[PDB]
């Protein structure tokens, strides 16, 4: 219960926030894409186990 | 910097952590001991 | 159904030590470098900015 | 710009130092408990024979 | 969740101060410029000056 | 290219200089973006391997 | 009780240290500049007047 | 706190530079015996 | 010439300090494992039965 889905989820929200203040920045946008990929990864990985 | 990176690279190929091997080693020592107690007891019966 | 043999308790312990080791490595690296952000692993947006 | 660059880049030494202490204590304690753990199979061998 | 909430607010505040301090500095220079402009204007009110002056 | 004594060449060289300034800005931003992408993957990998272990 | 994952007293101390840091910086700044007012943070209405 | 960037030192250096410019101006004018030593001082005044 | 000669002559203090420490630890580990290693025949024999 530290790396479980929630932990990644709030981290994605955190990256989205940091984008909200630097709207033009390409780097932040790429970072948000990556965080989204990680989030979906955890979702599907747990679903695989079930 | 490149040399440090490749140094750490080499370790991953050839080195091994001590905790893992040590932990396995002690246990397997004990397992061998119980195994031989098997022999001791069967021989002790064997005298019949 | 017990792990006296596999230890388990021992393997478990070990993994926690790995977590602590990673924490110590990060702390040492940052404290020696003087920078929180030493590589793209620290942050993406931070690196760029 | 120097101030902002600092707030993004640099490290806060007190934070990492306390993290260091946390990590060191964790590592030593965990190695101790791991030694006792590896003895646990010895406890059960003494149990076993 | 609440911890992450606070962390997000921390990031937001960092960026906000980043903008605002710079704005203040440039405005300070602007104020100095306006002051010296006024100073020049008074000089113009002098009636003993010829045209090239 | 020498420019002294001439016109045209001085201004042409200045134009190329400004062009390169702009181009360097853009290239810097691009490289930083790629570095950001790589950093994100680099961070993700450690979480993945802890999961696996 | 002794919790080793979080030395609460450490963070408690760090906050107060930052508290001090701010005031020291302010004092040195004012002493250097020769002005009570340096930035709009100091005194807005006074800045205007 | 931060180890590697003494922001306050930079700020104090900037203030030192301010005072230095004022000092240089004072010495220059004091030595010349003139307020208008160059076009910088009072341009139209210099022409007049 | 003095600096250039130094770069050919001198031994790096930190590097060799670390090497010496590593070597002491390795030799300690080797000696202990050797004690247990000679115990190995001792164990297997002492169990004579």
């Amino acid at each position: 219960k530290s790396s479980s889905l929630s932990g990644s989820l709030q981290s994605f929200f955190t990256s989205l926030q940091t984008l909200v203040s630097n709207a033009e920045d390409p780097a932040a946008r790429q970072a948000l894409i990556g965080k989204a990929e990680g989030l979906v990864n955890q979702f599907k990985t747990t679903d695989q186990y079930l | 910097d490149r040399a440090l990176g490749q140094k750490l690279q080499m370790s991953n190929l050839v080195d091994v952590d001590w905790n893992s091997v040590i932990s396995s080693y002690v246990m397997q020592q004990a397992a061998l001991q119980a195994s031989y107690k098997t022999f001791t007891d069967m021989q002790g019966m064997s005298l019949f | 159904a017990q792990v006296i043999n596999t230890n388990s308790l021992s393997l478990l312990t070990q993994n926690n030590l790995n977590k602590s080791q990673s924490a110590l490595g990060t702390a040492i690296e940052r404290l020696s470098s003087g920078l929180r952000i030493n590589s793209a692993k620290d942050d993406a947006a931070g690196q760029a900015i | 710009l120097t101030s902002a660059r600092s707030r993004i880049e640099d490290s806060d030494y007190a934070t990492e130092v306390s993290n260091m202490s946390r990590a060191q204590i964790l590592q030593q304690a965990g190695t101790s408990v791991l030694a006792q753990a590896n003895q646990v199979p010895q406890n059960v061998l003494s149990l076993l024979r | 969740q609440a911890q992450a909430q606070n962390s997000q607010y921390a990031l937001a505040r960092t960026f906000a101060t980043q903008k605002v301090s710079l704005e203040e500095s440039v405005l300070s220079q602007v104020t100095t410029a306006i002051q010296t402009a006024q100073e020049k204007i008074v000089y113009a009110g002098n009636g003993t000056l010829s045209d090239d002056d | 290219t020498p420019v002294e004594g001439n016109n045209v060449e001085k201004e042409k060289a200045a134009a190329a200089i400004d062009k390169t300034n702009r181009g360097l800005k853009n290239s810097l931003n691009n490289v930083l973006t790629v570095r950001a992408e790589l950093g994100t993957q680099l961070s993700e990998l450690s979480t993945l391997d802890s999961l696996g272990s």
